[PDB]
C-alpha cells in the first residue's frame, strides 16, 4: 500500500487489496451498522460547514 | 556539426511538444517522443517524457509496456522493478504486466523471492494460465509440495473436471500413487458426485487399470450404473481387458 | 447543343475525379458546356447503369402495357421498367410502327548559414527544450535502487 | 487554461541572525503583495526592516517558496545552518539537484514543488536537508562564527564618488571609496548567487 | 441468503404528451401539489399531479435544459441546461432573478445541499462548481475526474458530494476543503446514475457494466446488483426499499434494495408516430407519496406508473 500511496497520507483511504473487491454477505435491515449519524451529528456537521 | 546537430534536435523537440500541445490525448506522439529521445541516448529525458505520458493517461496499456521495455533494454534493472511494482499495484487486472514482470525477474533476474512476489498475483484469483504456469515454474524450480499446494488452491478456486484429472496427473508423474488416489476419491465425492459428468470418473478408471484392474472393473461397472456412450466403451474395455 | 466525343471523355473523367455532386466544378473544365447540360447529359447518355442492351419480350410487354396505363407519363414510365425515357419512348414509337517540405529546409540551412555568417563576423518568452528537460517529471522511488 | 503560479502570502519571515541584527526589539514593516521574487517571479509578502543603528534598511528579496527549497535566507540569500554560499554548500553535499531556467518551466517547477510543500508538513526543505544529514567534512573550518554586520553597511554615495555630496555629514550612505571595478568578485549575479554557477565569492 | 420481501408490481396508468423535444429532467415539488419537467424544446413545463393538466409553461433557455431541481425550503426552482448557464428562478413572479454562469461547457446536472442552501452543479468541463445560492459565488471547484460528470448527489452527511463521472470513477468529495477524499474505480464503464438512500446511509451508482451499492462513509463496497445490461441513465429509490433502474434501451427494472432481487421488469410502448430507437428512461422519480413513479420517456412523453393492488404474493411468487 505504500506503493499506491505516494505523498498522500495516511488519513486517505485507498482500495488495493483482493478483499475490497469481494462482496460482504447480505445482512439484517434493522441494525446499527447501516443506519444514518442521527439528528444531532448531522446538525452540528451542518453549522460546522 | 555539433551546432547543427542541437539545432535538429532543438527543431525536433519543438515540433514533438507542438504535436504534444496540439493533441495531448494523442499517446502515439508521446511513444515516438519517448522512443526518439531513448535514440538519442537520453535515459532521463524519456523517462520524463514517460512520466508525464502515465500522469495525462495511466490507464493505457502500451505506455507502461513501453516504458518497461525501455528500462528493461539498458542497464535499471530496479528501475524496472519499480515501473513493474507501480504497474501492478494501480492495474492488477491486466495479466501482461504479470507475465512480463515474472519471465523478467525470472530469466533476467533469477530470483526464487519473486515466486513470492508472484503470490500476490494468488491473491488476486487469475485466469487458469496462471495456476498452470506457476504449476510448470515450481517444477522447473523442483518443489512439488509446494505444487501440491498450488494445484490444491487451484482446484478449491477453480474447480473443473480438466482441473481434476490435470491434478491426477501431475500427483501421478510426482510418484504420489496414494496422493492421486486421495485426490481421485475427494474428486468422485466433490465434483459431479450428483451432476454426473462421467468424465472424472474415467479419468479414475484409468488410474485405477494402471494400479489394479480389480478396481478399475468395479469403478467401470460403477459408473455404467451411475448413467453415456463413453462409459458402455469404457464398461467395454474393462470387460475385454 | 452538340457533344463531341472528346467532350464526353472528358466528362467522364471529370465524373471518375470529382463523384456526382459537384457540377461547376466539372463544367469549369469544359468550354461552353453548364453545369445543367453536364448533369443532363450524364444521366441521359453517358451513365455506366443505363441498359445499352436489346429488348426483352417482358420489358415490350411491361412498357406497351404501361404505355396503355398511363399515357404519355415517360418519366413515370421508365423507372419502373428500368430504361430511360427517351429509350422507352423510342422503342415504343418503333413497336407502333412495326404494329402498323524541402523548402522549409532550404530555409533552414539558408538561416543556419546566416547564423554561421553572423557567429564568424531576446529569447521571445519561450522554452529552450535543448538545455534542460521541459517538464521535469522525476520518477517515483520505491523498494529499490541505487542509481548510476 | 486554468493554471498559474499562487501568491505566497505569509508571516514570520526566514532570515538569518547576521541580517536580522542585534536588537532584541525591532520593529517590522511588511506588505502583502508589494514586489515580485527576485527568482521565481511571484508576488510575495515583503518585509521591512531596520537591523540595527546605521544600517540599510535591508529587505527581503527572494519568495518563501524559494528560500524554503533551498534553505537560505531570504535576503543574504546564504544558509542558515552555516552562513555559506549555496554553491559551497552544493560542492559540500550534493549538485545533482539543479533547476530550470527558463522562466515556463521554471514557473511549472516552482508550482509543483510549492503544492507538495503545502502537501507537506508546511516548514521542511524536501529531501535535500536529507542529504544533508551528513555534514562537518570542511564546510566547518571556514564557516563564520561572529555576526558579520559589516554586510549591513549602507551604500557607497554615488554624489561623493564625483565629490558632489552636498548633504555631507547628513548623508546616510558611505563617504568612502568603492571597490575596484576591474576585480571579477564584483560581478555577482543573483541568479548565480542561487542556483550555484560561476559565483566568484564561492 | 434470506428471502426478500415481496414488492407488489407496477403497472402503466397514463401517459403525457406534449413536449416538442427530449424529457431530460422531472423534479416534484414537495407539497406534492404538481411536478416540473425540463425538455429539449428548451422550455420547463409545470404539469398538475393529480389531473395532469399543463399548468404553465416557462422559456428563456437557449439550449436543451438538462437539469430541474426545486428547493424544498425556499420558493425557487433552479435549471441547468447545455446553454452553459444556471438559472434560479423565483416562483413568486414566475420570472428568472439569479444567473449563476462560469461553467466551460453544458451543464449535465445539479443538486441542492437539503440543509446549508448551498448550490453543486457538474458539467461537461470535467469539473463540479459549488455556489453560494444568495451572492453567485462559485465557492469551490472541485476537479479531478478526467472527463465529463455526468450526475451529482448532494447529502447533509458526510460525505456531502458524490460525483460520478464518464472516466468510470466515482468520487466522494470534501465539502469545506473542496478535496476529494474517496475514489472508487469499481466501474468498468460510465457512471451516469447514482442514487442515495433515504435511511440505511447507503448508495447506488449505476453504469452499463453492472449497479454497485456500497457502504458511506468509505465507500466499501457492499453488493454487485447484476442483471439489465443497457446504457443506464437514471436511478431512483423508493423509501419502501424499492430501486428502479432505467435505461436508455427503454427497459426498466425493478429491484429489492436489500436483496439486489429483481422482481418486475417493465418494457414500456412508445408514442403512436414513433422509431423504436426513440424508447429511452432519461429521468424517473417518485412523487412524495412514494406511490407514483414518473419517467420521462425518449418518445416525448411522461409516463406514471401507479401500484398494482390486484396482486398478491402467491399470484407474483417470489423466485429463489
Ligand atoms: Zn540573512
Ligand atoms: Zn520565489
Ligand atoms: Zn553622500
Amino acid at each position: 500500500d505504500a506503493i499506491a500511496r505516494q505523498g498522500q497520507s495516511k488519513d486517505k483511504v485507498i482500495y488495493s487489496k483482493y478483499t475490497d473487491l469481494v462482496p460482504k454477505e447480505v445482512m439484517n435491515a434493522d441494525d446499527p451498522d447501516l443506519q444514518r449519524p442521527d439528528e444531532e451529528a448531522i446538525k452540528e456537521i451542518t453549522e460546522k460547514t | 556539426d555539433e551546432e547543427e546537430l542541437n539545432d535538429y534536435k532543438l527543431r525536433k523537440r519543438k515540433t514533438f511538444e507542438d504535436n504534444i500541445r496540439k493533441n495531448r490525448t494523442v499517446i502515439s506522439n508521446w511513444i515516438k517522443y519517448a522512443q526518439w529521445e531513448e535514440s538519442l541516448k537520453e535515459i532521463q529525458r524519456a523517462r520524463s517524457i514517460y512520466e508525464r505520458a502515465l500522469d495525462v493517461d495511466y490507464r493505457n496499456i502500451t505506455l507502461w509496456l513501453k516504458y518497461a521495455e525501455m528500462e528493461m533494454k539498458n542497464r535499471q534493472v530496479n528501475h524496472a522493478r519499480n515501473i513493474w511494482d507501480r504497474a501492478i499495484t494501480t492495474l492488477p487486472r491486466v495479466n501482461q504486466f504479470w507475465y512480463k514482470y515474472t519471465y523478467m525477474e525470472e530469466m533476467l533476474g533469477n530470483v526464487a523471492g519473486a515466486r513470492q512476489v508472484f503470490e500476490r498475483w494468488m491473491e488476486w484469483q487469475p485466469e487458469e494460465q496462471a495456476w498452470h504456469s506457476y504449476i510448470n515454474f515450481e517444477l522447473r524450480y523442483k518443489e512439488v509440495d509446494r505444487a501440491r499446494t498450488i494445484y490444491e488452491r487451484f482446484v478449491l478456486v477453480h474447480p473443473d473436471v480438466k482441473n481434476w484429472i490435470k491434478y491426477a496427473r501431475f500427483e501421478e508423474k510426482h510418484a504420489y500413487f496414494a496422493h492421486a488416489r486421495k485426490v481421485y476419491e475427494r474428486a468422485v465425492e466433490f465434483f459431479g458426485d450428483e451432476h454426473m459428468d462421467e468424465h472424472l470418473y474415467v479419468a479414475f478408471a484409468k488410474f485405477e487399470e494402471n494400479q489394479k484392474e480389480f478396481e478399475r472393473v468395479r469403478v467401470i461397472y460403477k459408473y455404467a450404473l451411475d448413467r453415456a456412450q463413453e462409459l458402455f466403451k469404457n464398461y467395454t474395455i474393462f470387460e475385454k481387458k | 447543343g452538340v457533344w463531341r466525343n472528346t467532350e464526353d471523355e472528358i466528362l467522364k473523367a471529370a465524373v471518375m475525379k470529382y463523384g456526382k455532386n459537384q457540377w461547376s466544378r466539372i463544367a469549369s473544365l469544359l468550354h461552353r458546356k453548364s453545369a445543367k447540360q453536364c448533369k443532363a447529359r450524364w444521366y441521359e447518355w453517358l451513365d455506366p447503369s443505363i441498359k445499352k442492351t436489346e429488348w426483352s419480350r417482358e420489358e415490350e410487354e411491361k412498357l406497351l402495357h404501361l404505355a396503355k396505363l398511363m399515357p404519355t407519363q415517360w418519366r413515370t414510365i421508365a423507372p419502373i421498367i428500368g430504361r430511360t425515357a427517351a429509350q422507352c419512348l423510342e422503342h415504343y414509337e418503333f413497336l407502333l410502327d412495326k404494329a402498323a517540405k524541402a523548402r522549409e529546409k532550404q530555409l533552414e540551412e539558408a538561416r543556419r548559414l546566416a547564423a554561421l555568417q553572423k557567429r564568424r563576423e531576446k529569447r521571445k518568452r519561450g522554452v529552450d527544450y535543448n538545455a534542460e528537460i521541459p517538464f521535469e517529471k522525476k520518477p517515483a522511488l520505491g523498494f529499490y535502487d541505487t542509481s548510476e | 487554461t486554468y493554471n498559474r503560479q499562487n501568491w505566497e502570502d505569509a508571516d514570520f519571515p526566514i532570515l538569518c541572525q547576521t541580517c536580522l541584527g542585534e536588537n532584541p526589539y525591532i520593529r517590522m514593516t511588511k506588505e502583502k503583495y508589494g514586489k515580485e521574487c527576485k527568482i521565481c517571479a511571484r508576488p510575495f509578502t515583503v518585509f521591512r526592516w531596520c537591523p540595527g543603528v546605521r544600517m540599510r534598511f535591508k529587505k527581503t528579496e527572494v519568495c518563501q517558496t524559494c528560500s524554503k527549497l533551498k534553505n537560505v535566507c531570504q535576503t543574504c540569500l546564504l544558509d542558515l545552518e552555516y552562513g555559506l554560499p549555496i554553491q559551497v554548500r552544493d560542492a559540500g553535499l550534493s549538485f545533482k539537484d539543479d533547476m530550470p531556467k527558463s522562466d515556463v518551466n521554471k514557473e511549472y517547477y516552482t508550482q509543483n514543488m510549492e503544492r507538495e510543500i503545502s502537501n507537506s508538513d508546511g516548514t521542511r526543505p524536501v529531501g535535500m536537508l536529507g542529504k544533508a544529514t551528513s555534514t562537518s567534512d570542511m564546510l566547518l573550518k571556514l564557516a563564520r562564527t561572529t555576526p558579520y554586520y559589516k554586510r549591513n553597511r549602507p551604500h557607497i554615495c554615488s554624489f561623493w564618488v564625483k565629490g558632489e555630496c552636498k548633504r555631507g555629514e547628513e548623508c546616510p550612505y558611505r563617504h568612502e571609496k568603492p571597490t575596484d571595478p576591474d576585480d571579477p568578485l564584483a560581478d555577482q549575479n543573483i541568479k548565480d548567487r542561487y542556483y550555484g554557477i560561476n559565483d566568484p565569492v564561492a | 441468503m434470506p428471502k426478500p420481501q415481496w414488492h407488489p408490481p407496477w403497472k402503466l396508468y397514463r401517459v403525457i404528451s406534449g413536449h416538442l423535444g427530449w424529457v431530460r429532467c422531472i423534479a416534484v415539488e414537495p407539497g406534492n401539489q404538481w411536478f416540473v419537467t425540463g425538455s429539449a424544446d428548451r422550455t420547463i413545463k409545470i404539469w398538475d399531479l393529480a389531473s395532469g393538466k399543463l399548468k404553465l409553461s416557462l422559456t428563456g433557455h437557449i439550449s436543451t435544459v438538462r437539469g430541474v431541481i426545486v428547493s424544498t425550503r425556499s420558493p425557487y426552482l433552479f435549471s441547468c441546461g447545455e446553454d452553459k448557464q444556471v438559472k434560479c428562478w423565483d416562483l413568486e413572479y414566475n420570472k428568472v432573478i439569479r444567473h449563476y454562469h462560469g461553467h466551460l461547457s453544458a451543464v449535465y446536472g445539479l443538486d441542492l445541499h437539503p440543509t446549508i442552501d448551498v448550490l453543486v452543479t457538474c458539467s461537461r468541463d470535467s469539473t463540479a462548481r459549488i455556489w453560494d445560492v444568495r451572492t453567485k459565488a462559485s465557492v469551490h471547484t472541485l476537479s479531478g475526474h478526467t472527463n465529463a460528470v455526468a450526475t451529482v448527489r448532494c447529502q447533509a452527511a458526510e460525505p456531502q458530494i458524490i460525483t460520478g463521472s464518464h472516466d468510470t470513477t466515482i468520487r466522494l468529495w470534501d465539502l469545506v476543503a473542496g478535496k476529494t477524499r474517496v475514489t472508487l474505480t469499481n466501474h468498468k464503464k460510465s457512471v451516469r446514475a447514482v442514487v442515495l438512500h433515504p435511511r440505511h446511509y447507503t448508495f447506488a451508482s449505476g453504469s452499463p457494466d453492472n449497479i454497485k451499492q456500497w457502504k458511506f462513509p468509505d465507500g466499501s463496497f457492499i453488493q454487485n446488483l447484476s442483471g439489465h445490461n443497457a446504457i443506464i441513465n437514471t436511478l431512483t429509490v423508493n423509501s419502501d426499499g424499492v430501486l428502479v433502474s432505467g435505461a436508455d434501451n427503454g427497459t426498466m427494472h425493478l429491484w429489492d434494495w436489500r436483496t439486489g432481487y429483481n422482481f418486475q421488469r417493465v418494457h414500456a410502448a412508445v408514442q403512436p408516430g414513433s422509431l423504436d430507437s426513440e424508447s429511452g428512461i432519461f429521468a424517473c422519480a417518485f412523487d412524495q407519496s412514494e406511490s407514483r413513479l414518473l419517467t420521462a420517456e425518449a418518445d416525448k412523453t411522461i409516463k406514471v406508473y401507479r401500484e398494482d393492488d390486484t396482486a398478491t404474493e402467491e399470484t407474483h411468487p417470489v423466485s429463489w
